[PDB]
C-alpha cells in the first residue's frame, strides 16, 4: 500500500550535473534500506547504489563508486541521488527500491523510473 | 588386453550400520561395465607402473601365493611414506615406511626395496587378508587415511570374470597421510611361472547403495551408465514403471569443489563487546557496526554457560557457513523477571517503552546472569530503563528524550502530579536479592546482508580456481554444479526482475579480485529416459528436445561419455519430431493405441523381437 515516487530527468550532456528524488508518503519503515536499479537498452537491470535503514552505511557500484552521491533524509523521509560528471553509458531508466535487509535478495517494492539520455 | 567388469567393486562408503537404507554416496568408485587391464606372468613382467590416480581394484583367481603384495609410492625416491603390505606366513605384518623400492616388484628375502628411511605409524595386524576363489581387493586413500578391502569368495567354473554382486567389507583402514601415484604388484617365485594381473580405475563418480537390516549390501546402481541405470538412482529406488522420466544431470559428474568465501585473514574483536567493563542501560543504548571482517562464531560458547540462547532465523549449530555484510551489536542490561520477555514478537513493557525486534530479524539475542557483576547493598541506579513515555514505538528508534513525563490532562513540567512521572525508572540491584530480580546483561547481534560484495563471512577456508571443467561451486552460498566461463556481460544483471520463481543462477560474482564468472551447464540437452519397466527387460530410449537430430551429439557431449552409452546417441535409427528427436526406437508408419505418451502426440509401445518402438496418438 506504499508507493516510491520520482522526480526529474530529461535530455542532459555530458560531464554535468542531475538530481533525482525518490520519495513516499505511506512508507514509515526505519530499517529498510533504499536502493537504486538503472536499466539500459540490450541488457536488463543494474544496481547503482544502496543505503542501509540500519544506520548509515552507503556502497555504490563499480563503475559508479567515485562518481554518483546518495543522501537519504529521514527528516521528510526522501532520497536524492547526485549524479556528477556524467559519461557517456549514463542513457537508461533509474528506478527506486526498498527491500528489507533481513531476508531474500529481491526488492520489497518498485519505483515510476526516470530517463536519464545523455547527448 | 581390454575385458568387462560387470557390476563388481563396490565397497562401503562410510563406517557407519545403517540398515535398510538407500544411502546415495559421492565416493570414488568402479564404472560398470567398464574397460580394465589384464596382464600374465612370464618367465620379468607384462606391463609398466600403472598410474595410481584415485584408487586400485585388484582381482586375483589364483592361489598357492602367487600375487601377495602391493606397492604403493610417489616416486621410490627421495619422497614420502611408502605402502608396502607384504603378505607372509610367520611374521605377516604391514610395515609402512619409505623404503627404495627398485623397478623390479618381485617378492620371491627381501629384494623389494634397498634401504630404509624415517618411518611412520605403522599397523600390527597379524589378521592375514590373504583368503575356485576369486579375490578382489580395494585399495584406497582420502583425507590422509588409507583404507583396503578384501572379498575372497569362492568363484564359479574357470572363465574371466564371475557374475552376480559383491560387497567388499570394510577391512582395518589406518591413517598415514600421504600421497600415491604410482602402483605395483609383488609375484612369488620358486626357481630364480603365470599369474593374473586384474587392475582397473576408481573414478570420483556417485554411487547409490542399498542395505539391509541383516548387515550387508544388497544391491548397488553405478548411477553412471546406460540410460535405464542412469535415471534409476535420480528416483531413489532399484525398479522403475513404464513411463518417460527425466534426468537429473548425473551424466557429467562435478570432479571437484571451489568455495573461495573469504579475502582476508583479520580476526574480528566482537569479543570486545561480550567482555565490556561497563555496558548501557535500555534506556540509551549504543549500537557498534561491524565490517570487513571474519566471524568465528564458535569461540562465541568459549565463556560461562548463558540461557536462554535461542537464535531464530537461522541454525544455532550452523552458523560458521553462511555469510552475511554487516555485524550490529547493541548491549545492555535487564531484570531477571524478563530474560524470556525478550524475544521476536514477544510483547511487553521492554517491548513497547524499549528495544524491540522486528518481524524478521536474523540476528541472536544472548543473556548472561550478572548478579555478582551489578549488584550495590544500597542500590544500583545508575541502570536505568524508560518505562513512562506517550504510545508505542516502532523497531530502532532509540530515544534519548531527557523531558518530564507529560502524557497526563495537566501540564505538570516538574512537580510531578497526577499521571506525571520519571520516563527512566531507576531499579536498583543489590546481592542480597532473589533470582528473579538479578541483572542480566543482553546483546542482541544483527547480521545485516544486503546485495553487496561479501564482506564478513565465516571462517572456512579457500579453494583453487578451477576453470573449464565441471565442478560444484559454492562461492556465496549458491551451491550448484556447473562450468564456470569467462563471458564478454560488463556487468551482472541482478535476478530480480520476474520475482525469479523458477530460474537458476546464470552467473556468480567472483569473491576474489573481479571477474565474470559466468555458469553454464555442464551437460542437459534435455535428456528425457523412455523405461519400460526393469520387470519386463533391460532397453530402454532416450529423447533430446531443441535439437535437428544432427545437434544433439554436439550439446550432450557425446565425446565425454561412457562407450555403452555412446551406441544410444548416434545419426542411426533418429527421427525428427515436433518437440526434438527420439533416438533408439523404430518410426511405425501405422498406429494401433497410445501407450507411452513421448510427447507432441508421439506414442510409444514394447512388443516383439521385444524392442521400444515409434507411433502416433490415433483417435
Amino acid at each position: 500500500e506504499v508507493q516510491l515516487v520520482e522526480s526529474g530527468g530529461g535530455l542532459v550532456q555530458p560531464g554535468g550535473s542531475l538530481r533525482l528524488s525518490c520519495a513516499a508518503s505511506d512508507f514509515y519503515f526505519d530499517y529498510y534500506e533504499m536502493s537504486w536499479v538503472r536499466q539500459a537498452p540490450g541488457q536488463g537491470l543494474e544496481w547503482v547504489s544502496t543505503i542501509s535503514g540500519l544506520g548509515g552505511a552507503t556502497y555504490y557500484a563499480d563503475s559508479v563508486k567515485g562518481r554518483f552521491t546518495i543522501s537519504r533524509d529521514n527528516s521528510k523521509n526522501t532520497l536524492y541521488l547526485q549524479m556528477n560528471s556524467l559519461r557517456a553509458e549514463d542513457t537508461a531508466l533509474y528506478y527506486c527500491a526498498t527491500r528489507s535487509p533481513f531476508g531474500d535478495y529481491a526488492f520489497s517494492y518498485w519505483g515510476q523510473g526516470t530517463l536519464v539520455t545523455v547527448s | 588386453s581390454y575385458t568387462n567388469s560387470f557390476t563388481r567393486g563396490v565397497y562401503y562408503p562410510d563406517k557407519v550400520f545403517r540398515s535398510s537404507v538407500l544411502h546415495s554416496t559421492q565416493d570414488l568408485f568402479l564404472p560398470f561395465f567398464s574397460n580394465v587391464t589384464w596382464f600374465h606372468a612370464i618367465h620379468r613382467f607384462d606391463n609398466p607402473v600403472l598410474p595410481f590416480n584415485d584408487g586400485v581394484y585388484f582381482a586375483s583367481t589364483e592361489k598357492s601365493n602367487i600375487i601377495r603384495g602391493w606397492i604403493f609410492g610417489t616416486t621410490l625416491d627421495s619422497k614420502t611414506q611408502s605402502l608396502l603390505i607384504v603378505n607372509n606366513a610367520t611374521n605377516v605384518v604391514i610395515k609402512v615406511c619409505e623404503f627404495q623400492f627398485c623397478n623390479d616388484p618381485f617378492l620371491d628375502e627381501f629384494r623389494v626395496y634397498s634401504s630404509a628411511n624415517n618411518c611412520t605409524f605403522e599397523y600390527v595386524s597379524q589378521p592375514f587378508l590373504m583368503d575356485k576363489n576369486l579375490r578382489e581387493f580395494v585399495f584406497k586413500n582420502i583425507d590422509g587415511y588409507f583404507k583396503i578391502y578384501s572379498k575372497h569368495t569362492p568363484i564359479n567354473l574357470e572363465r574371466d570374470l564371475p557374475q552376480g554382486f559383491s560387497a567388499l567389507e570394510p577391512l582395518v583402514d589406518l591413517p598415514i597421510g600421504i600421497n600415491i601415484t604410482r602402483f605395483q604388484t609383488l609375484l612369488a617365485l620358486h626357481r630364480s611361472g603365470a599369474a593374473a594381473y586384474y587392475v582397473g580405475y576408481l573414478q570420483p563418480r556417485t554411487f547409490l547403495l542399498k542395505y539391509n537390516e541383516n548387515g550387508t549390501i544388497t544391491d548397488a546402481v553405478d548411477c553412471a551408465l546406460d540410460p535405464l541405470s542412469e535415471t534409476k538412482c535420480t528416483l531413489k529406488s532399484f525398479t522403475v514403471e513404464k513411463g518417460i522420466y527425466q534426468t537429473s544431470n548425473f551424466r557429467v559428474q562435478p570432479t571437484e569443489s571451489i568455495v573461495r568465501f573469504p579475502n582476508i585473514t583479520n580476526l574480528c574483536p566482537f569479543h570486545e563487546v561480550f567482555n565490556a567493563t561497563t555496558f548501557a542501560s535500555v534506556y540509551a543504548w549504543n549500537r557498534k557496526r561491524i565490517s570487513n571482517c571474519v566471524a568465528d562464531y564458535s569461540v562465541i560458547y568459549n565463556f560461562a554457560p548463558f540461557f536462554a540462547f535461542k537464535c531464530y532465523g537461522v541454525s544455532p549449530t550452523k552458523l560458521n557457513d553462511l555469510c552475511f555484510t554487516n555485524v550490529y551489536a547493541d548491549s545492555f542490561v535487564i531484570r531477571g523477571n524478563e530474560v524470556s520477555q525478550i524475544a521476536p514478537g514477544q510483547t511487553g513493557n521492554i517491548a513497547d517503552y524499549n528495544y524491540k525486534l522486528p518481524d524478521d530479524f536474523t540476528g541472536c539475542v544472548i543473556a548472561w546472569n550478572s548478579n555478582k557483576l551489578d549488584s550495590k547493598p544500597s542500590g544500583n541506579y545508575n541502570y536505568l530503563y524508560r518505562l513512562f513515555r506517550k504510545s508505542k514505538l516502532k523497531p530502532f528508534e532509540r530515544d534519548i528524550s531527557t523531558e518530564i513525563y507529560q502524557a497526563g490532562n495537566k501540564p505538570c513540567n516538574g512537580v510531578a502530579g497526577s499521571n506525571c512521572y520519571s520516563p527512566l525508572q531507576s531499579y536498583g540491584f543489590r546481592p542480597t536479592y532473589g533470582v528473579g530480580h538479578q541483572p542480566y546483561r543482553v546483546v542482541v547481534l544483527s547480521f545485516e546482508l544486503l546485495h553487496a560484495p561479501a564482506t564478513v563471512c565465516g571462517p572456512k577456508k579457500s579453494t583453487n580456481l578451477v576453470k573449464n571443467k565441471c565442478v560444484n561451486f559454492n562461492f556465496n552460498g549458491l551451491t550448484g554444479t556447473g562450468v564456470l566461463t569467462e563471458s564478454n556481460k560488463k556487468f551482472l544483471p541482478f535476478q530480480q526482475f520476474g520475482r525469479d520463481i523458477a530460474d537458476t543462477t546464470d552467473a556468480v560474482r567472483d569473491p576474489q579480485t573481479l571477474e565474470i564468472l559466468d555458469i553454464t551447464p555442464c551437460s542437459f540437452g534435455g535428456v528425457s529416459v523412455i523405461t519400460p519397466g526393469t520387470n519386463t527387460s533391460n532397453q530402454v530410449a532416450v529423447l533430446y528436445q531443441g535439437v535437428n537430430c544432427t545437434e544433439v551429439p554436439v550439446a550432450i557431449h557425446a565425446d565425454q561419455l561412457t562407450p555403452t552409452w555412446r551406441v544410444y546417441s548416434t545419426g542411426s535409427n533418429v527421427f525428427q519430431t515436433r518437440a526434438g528427436c527420439l533416438i533408439g526406437a523404430e518410426y511405425v508408419n501405422n498406429s494401433y493405441e497410445c501407450d507411452i505418451p513421448i510427447g507432441a502426440g508421439i506414442c510409444a509401445s514394447y512388443q516383439t523381437s521385444q524392442s521400444i518402438i515409434a507411433y502416433t496418438m490415433s483417435l
